[PDB]
RNA sequence: AAGAGAGUAGCACUGUUUGGGAAUGCAGUGUCAAGCCGGCAGGUAUUUGUCUGCCAAGGUUAAAUAUAGAG
RNA sequence: UUUCUCGUACUGAAAGGGAGGUGUGAUACACCCGUGGCGUGCGCAAUUUUUUGCCCAACACCG
RNA sequence: AUCGAACCACCUAGUAGCUGGUUCACGUCGAAGUUUCCCUCAGGAUAGCUGGUGCUUGUCAAGAAGUAUUGUGCGGUAAAGCAAAUGAUUAGAGGGACCUAUUCUCAAACUUUAAAUGUGCAAACAACCCAGCCUUAGUUAUUUUAACAAGGCUUUAAGAAUUGAGGCACCAAGUGGGCCUUCUUCGGUAAGCGGAGCAGGCGAUGC
RNA sequence: AAAACAUAGGUUUGUGAUGCAUCCAAGUGGUGUAUGUCGCAAACUGAUUUCUGCCCAGUGCUCUGUGUCAACGUGACGAGAUUCACCGACGCGCGGGUAAACGGCGGGAGUAACUAUGACUCUCUUAAGGUAGCCAAAUGCCUCGUCUUCCAAUUAGAG
RNA sequence: AGUUUGGCUGGGGCGGCAUAUCUGUUACACGACAACGCAGGUGUCCUAAGGCGAGCUCAGUGGGAACAGAAAUCUCACGUGGAACACAAGCGUAAAUGCUUGCUUGAUUAACGAUUUCCAGUACGAAUCGAGACUGCGAAAGCAAGGCCAGCGAUCCUUUGCGAAGAACAGGAAAUAUGAACAAAUCAUACCAGAGGUGUCAGAAUAAUUACCACAGGGAUAACUGGCUUGUGGCGGCCAAGCGUUCAUAGCGACGUCGCUUUUUGAUCCUUCGAUGUCGGCUCUUCCUAACCUAGCGCCGCAGAAGACGCUAAGGGUUGGAUU
RNA sequence: GGGUACGACCAUACUUGGCCGAAUGCACCAUAUCCCGUCCGAUUUGUGAAGUUAAGCGGCCACAGGCCUCGUUAGUACGGCGAUCAGUGAUGGCGCUGGAACCCGGGGUGUUGUACUCU
RNA sequence: GCCCGGAGUCCGGGCACCA
C-alpha cells in the first residue's frame, strides 16, 4: 500500500495565517560577542571611563541644585 | 538522485561571464569597510576561500564585524512563518558596497540646500511643469492610417 | 601510507617550549584488566543460570581502523597522541623515494 | 584465685537472595582456628601499626502492633 | 523562637569555597537617607500655547 | 457429542499501535492530512495550523502590509543561434582524400544574446546633519583615522502612494490515509492511471 | 477402505548378567527377565521364481600411539592480594574399517565403396561415471511423440 | 525448554536499493520541489600527490637533421588553454591553482571565540571568519594550522595520554581529588582529550516449515463480474508502386496513413474480505448484425453450369457421431 | 607638440601588412677580472661605450578582420491576467497590458592620474 | 585474541568472545 511522497500544498496559506513576522529591529540583540578581540578590549576600557564620568556629573548637578 | 551537498545547483550561478575571467583587480582590494554599512553579497567564483552559500548570492545586508581579511554581514532570511537574522562570514572579495541608499541621501542634501538658500535669500530654481494638463496643438499636416492592404500580402513568408 | 620515524614538532612543556625531535611509535590497546570495575560487574551478572546477559554484536561492517601515533619528546619524554585518517596499510620507513 | 558455649566462627568453589556496590544474609561440599602480645564490628580489595564499641556459637520474658473472605 | 519539612544562596566530579554602594590608593583605607551605568519606558511634578525631571513594571547592551 | 495437546477451578477484569460503542440545551471561536526522527509505513514524538488565559501599550498608529511607485542589486527559463565555442548533421562550389567560404536541418544533461512573470535592500526620531569638547592599552613615522561619550544648531515642483491598532508570553486540543481543477510539468500507447509546482476549492456547506 | 498399514519370507546391529535396551524426584527402587544367543533388545525390505552391479571423495558410525583443551595439584617474584612457569583425561585432529549406513552413479569432436548410422579413434574430466533389466509406465516437459491393431470416424486401450 | 527468523515495494514473493551519502538534468532565469524518473560516483589513495620560493609553458600543428620510417632524439615558429590538476561530474586557473626543482613538517598546539550547510533553527559529518604559542618558505609584502567543495559514527563498557623533580609555617595567583575513626606502601575510582562500532549508517544480540493449522483486522491490498483505456487481438477506409496474355482499381494491392469494436490478452486497483457460490456440459428464452441458407437486385477476367464482389433485408432456419 | 618611471579602467586599447619617425630618453649593442648561474654569459649576473635606427617603441594608413555604439529586424517571436471564447482535435485569435535575439545598415578605433623632464 | 607447528613474517591447525 503506497501513499503520497511529499507536497507543499497549503503550506503558504498556513504561514500567512499569522503572517510572516517582521525581523527584529537593529537596536536589539546587537551584542558583538564573536567579533575581533583587539577592538573589543579597547572599547571596554573606554566604556569604563565613560561610566565614571556619568557618576561624577550627577554628583555635581545635585550639589548645584542644593543651593 | 539529487544530492544535497554544499553546492548542489551552482553550475550557472558560480560561473564567470563571457570574456571576463580572471582574479579580482586592485580597485577591489582597496575598498575599505565600516560597521553599519550596506553591502551586497555576490560570489566571485575565482576565489574559493571564504565563499558564501548559494542562498546568500545577490543579497543585501549590514556589516557588523571587520577582520583582517573578512567581513561579517547580517542578512534576513524567511523560515516558516518568521524571518531570521543570519550572520555570515565571507572574505572581502565577495562583498561590494551597496548603492541602495544614495537616492535617500541625495534628497536630504537637497532639502538642506533649500533651507540654506531661503535663509540666505538665494533665488530658488523654478519648478518643473507637468505635461498631463491641456494645451493647444497646431499641426503642420495631418496623416491618415487606414490598413492599406499591402500589409496583408506582407505577412506571407 | 608511509610515515617518517622522526619529525620536528613543538613541545608544549615548559621545559622545552620550542621545536624538538620526536620519536614515532604506533598505538596498540592494552590488555583488558581483570578486576576492572566494569569487568567485576559483568562477571557477577553472568554467574548463575540465566544464560547470556548482554549483546555480542556479530554484524561487523568496517574494513579499516584509524591510526594513532605516540610521539615522544627527546627531552622531558612527554607523549602526545595524533590521529590519522583510516588506511588499509601503514608503515614507517624514514626513507624517501 | 580461676573461668565464661568447636566440625563452631573463618576461608575456597558453586547456587540463591539483598539497595549492599573486589561479594548483605543463607545453603551444599572441601578445608578448618585463636584464647604468655585474644576474638567480632567500624559499608573499596591487600600487608602492617594505632584508636573506638562490644564479647557469638544454650534458654525464658508482659505493654504499646495485626485480624486484607475466622469464630 | 516546633520536634519535621519547603524557602530566604549558589557553585565544583571531589577535597572545599561562598556574592552591597560610593570615594581614594595600587582580609588596602575612609564613609553609609541607599536605584552600578546607558537606551526605550505607565503615571506624577514643573514651564508654554511645547519642552524638561523622577522614572515603577518589563526588555536590550556594557561592567 | 471435547484432541496437531482432555476436563474443572484459580493466576485473570491476562495484553491488544486493531474492530464496535460512548446518554441534556443554547452561545462565542474554529482546523489538519505537511516538516524532522523512530525495526519507522493501520502508531508515536517534534514544528506548523486552533482555542483559552492574558501582559505591555496606543488611539491617528511604535518593531504594521501576501499591494504599488522611485532608486539600487540578483538570475539563465521562454525565445533566438549554429553564417559563434562544444555535440549531431545534408549538399553543391572554388583550389579521391585535404583546404576555404557557404548551404539543409537540430539539443533536458549546448551556448555568445536574452525577456514576461519574479526576488533582496532603502524611502527618517532608539535617526541624520553642523559646530566645538572628553576618553582609549585601537591604527598610523606623528597628525589623521577607529570606537564610546558629553554640552549647543538644523530638520516630520515633477502622475510623486493608500490602508490601518503595534509588540510580548503561558497552557493545551484535534490532525499527521486526502481528493479535484485553470495554467506549468515527468513516466506511460493510453486510462475515471501513477508522480510534482503556484493558486483556488471539496473534505467541513447549504442556497 | 485404497495402490495405505500388518503379514509370512529376507538382511543388518547391540549383547555372556557388575550385561544390552530402559522407567524414575529419591532408596539395598522398576520393566524385557518365571529369561540366558534355536534368547532378548533396535532398524530396514515385504510371498514364491530369477537377481541384487560400481563408489568410503561428503556426512555419520566405529577401531589404534602425540598437537590442542578444564578444574585439581607442584614450584617461584613479591609484604600480600594479584601474577607467572610445569603437570593435566575423554574428545577433536592424524591412521585404518564400513553402502541390505544417509546417499551418489559425465561432457565434446572426428570416422565404413549412394546417403544415413557409427563397431573404431581422439580429447577434457570424476569418489565412481547407471551394469542386468524396464519404459511416453500411477515416473516423458516438448506431446494429442512415431509405427501397427481395434472404429465409418479414437487427445482413449493394446502391441 | 525458551525465543527470533529486517524494511521499501503500481498485492506479496524472486529481483533491485530509490535504506547513510556526492555531481549534472527533470526544476518552470531568487530559494525550495516527487517517482523502483535519466546519466554517473562514495567506505579508498598520498611524507608527498602536504607547505612555500624560484624558473618555465601545456594539447596540437607546420618547416628542417646518418641509420630513422606514420610514429625515437635535436631545432625554429604559431599556439585563449582545444592539456593538466589521484578518482565521478560541474566550476575554476597561463610570468598559474599546471610542470620541474630547492628547502621543509601549519597533516602540531590552538584559553569550551563566533558562524554556514541539513534544520526542530537539535545532534553528527563537512566547511568559513578570528585570538594566543612555537615554526616553515621567502629580500620582502605575504602565504600555510592537509590534499577546496563526497570519503563517515551516540549512552554504557574497555583502553591510552596529561596532573616531571623542587619551591610556599600554610592551601594562598601558583602543590589534581576520593576510598568517611586514623596512619605506611600497593590496588581501585573520578575530572579533561583521543582510540576499539554499531553500512537497517539518530546506533536490538537472531534460522526454516505448515495442505493439520489459529486469532485481531483490512476492500488502506491480490485471485471472478462490472467501470476507464485499447498497446495486443478482431473488423474496416484513404493514396496508388506493382499482380492480373495488354490493363493501377473484375478481383487484389506493397511502402505509408485515418478509424471503429469490446466476442482475446494485457495495464489500473474505483466497488465488494461481520462472504455477490469460482470451469465445462444439460435445459430454456430473448436480443445484435460485421448475411452461412432462404426473398429481391447491381456488377465481373458473368457464353451455359458452378462461382467472386456489393446493396435492401435479422421474418424463418442453422444437425447426428468417434477421442478429450 | 613629446619622453621615462609607477599606475586606474582592462580590445574605441586586439591581430595582419605598409609607410614615417626633430631632440631628451628608451633600446639594439662591447665584454667576462670580480659577485652569480648555466651542457652553452643564449637567458641570467657583473663591468664599458665602440657603432645603429635594422628591429623593438611611437605616429599614420588599409571598401582589412575583430571590438564599441546607434538604427533595423519588429510591436515580430515570447509572456502575465480574462472569457458558458473558436475548433472533433492539434492548436489559435481576441480584450487589458509587458516586450526580445542573430543577420543587415550608418558611425567610431583609447580615456586618463602622480613625479622628473625635452621642444 | 591464546597455544603451537611450518615459512621480521605468511600459512595450517585446536581453543576464547559484554562497546
Ligand atoms: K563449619
Ligand atoms: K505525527
Ligand atoms: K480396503
Ligand atoms: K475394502
Ligand atoms: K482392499
Ligand atoms: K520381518
Ligand atoms: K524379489
Ligand atoms: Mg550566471
Ligand atoms: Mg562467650
Ligand atoms: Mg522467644
Ligand atoms: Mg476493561
Ligand atoms: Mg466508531
Ligand atoms: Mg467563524
Ligand atoms: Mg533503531
Ligand atoms: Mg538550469
Ligand atoms: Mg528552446
Ligand atoms: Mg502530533
Ligand atoms: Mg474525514
Ligand atoms: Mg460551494
Ligand atoms: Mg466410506
Ligand atoms: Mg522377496
Ligand atoms: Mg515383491
Ligand atoms: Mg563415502
Ligand atoms: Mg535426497
Ligand atoms: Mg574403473
Ligand atoms: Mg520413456
Ligand atoms: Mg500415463
Ligand atoms: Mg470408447
Ligand atoms: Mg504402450
Ligand atoms: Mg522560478
Ligand atoms: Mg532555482
Ligand atoms: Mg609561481
Ligand atoms: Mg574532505
Ligand atoms: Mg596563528
Ligand atoms: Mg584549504
Ligand atoms: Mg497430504
Ligand atoms: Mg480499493
Ligand atoms: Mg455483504
Ligand atoms: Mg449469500
Ligand atoms: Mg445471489
Ligand atoms: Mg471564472
Ligand atoms: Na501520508
Ligand atoms: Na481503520
Ligand atoms: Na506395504
Ligand atoms: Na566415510
Ligand atoms: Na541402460
Ligand atoms: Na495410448
Ligand atoms: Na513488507
Ligand atoms: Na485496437
Ligand atoms: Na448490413
Amino acid at each position: 500500500a503506497k501513499s503520497k511522497n511529499h507536497t507543499n500544498h497549503n503550506q503558504s496559506r498556513k504561514n500567512h495565517r499569522n503572517g510572516i513576522k517582521p525581523p527584529l529591529p537593529l537596536y536589539m540583540y546587537n551584542s558583538k560577542r564573536g567579533g575581533w578581540l583587539p577592538a573589543l578590549v579597547n572599547t571596554r576600557r573606554v566604556r569604563k571611563n565613560n561610566q565614571k564620568a556619568a557618576l561624577k556629573a550627577r554628583r555635581e548637578r545635585l550639589a548645584a541644585h542644593q543651593a | 538522485v539529487h544530492s544535497h551537498g554544499y553546492k548542489c545547483g551552482t553550475r550557472h550561478l558560480f560561473a564567470k561571464k563571457f570574456r571576463k575571467h580572471g582574479v579580482p583587480s586592485v580597485s577591489t582590494i582597496l575598498t575599505n569597510f565600516k560597521v553599519g554599512d550596506y553591502v551586497d553579497v555576490v560570489a566571485d567564483a575565482a576565489v574559493r576561500a571564504g565563499m558564501p552559500h548559494k542562498y546568500y548570492h545577490g543579497r543585501t545586508g549590514i556589516v557588523w564585524n571587520v577582520t583582517p581579511r573578512g567581513v561579517g554581514v547580517i542578512i534576513n532570511k524567511p523560515v516558516r512563518n518568521r524571518t531570521v537574522r543570519k550572520r555570515i562570514c565571507v572574505r572581502f572579495e565577495h562583498v561590494r558596497k551597496s548603492r541602495c541608499q544614495e537616492a535617500f541621501k541625495q534628497k536630504l542634501k537637497d532639502l538642506e540646500a533649500f533651507r540654506a538658500a531661503k535663509k540666505a535669500g538665494t533665488p530658488l530654481p523654478p519648478k518643473k511643469v507637468s505635461t498631463r494638463n491641456g494645451g493647444f496643438v497646431c499641426p503642420k499636416k495631418v496623416e491618415v492610417l487606414a490598413r492599406r492592404t499591402a500589409d496583408y500580402e506582407a505577412m506571407i513568408p | 601510507v608511509n610515515y617518517p620515524k622522526k619529525k620536528k614538532m613543538h613541545c608544549p612543556d615548559e621545559r622545552c617550549n620550542a621545536h624538538k625531535s620526536f620519536k614515532v611509535v604506533q598505538y596498540k590497546a592494552g590488555k583488558a584488566r581483570l578486576y576492572a570495575r566494569g569487568k567485576r560487574r559483568y562477571d557477577r551478572k553472568q554467574s548463575g543460570y540465566g544464560g547470556q546477559t548482554k549483546p555480542i554484536f556479530h554484524k561487523k561492517a568496517k574494513t579499516t581502523k584509524k591510526i594513532v601515533l605516540k610521539l615522544q619528546c627527546s627531552n622531558c619524554k612527554s607523549i602526545i597522541q595524533n590521529v590519522l585518517k583510516r588506511t588499509k596499510h601503514f608503515e614507517l620507513n624514514d626513507k624517501k623515494k
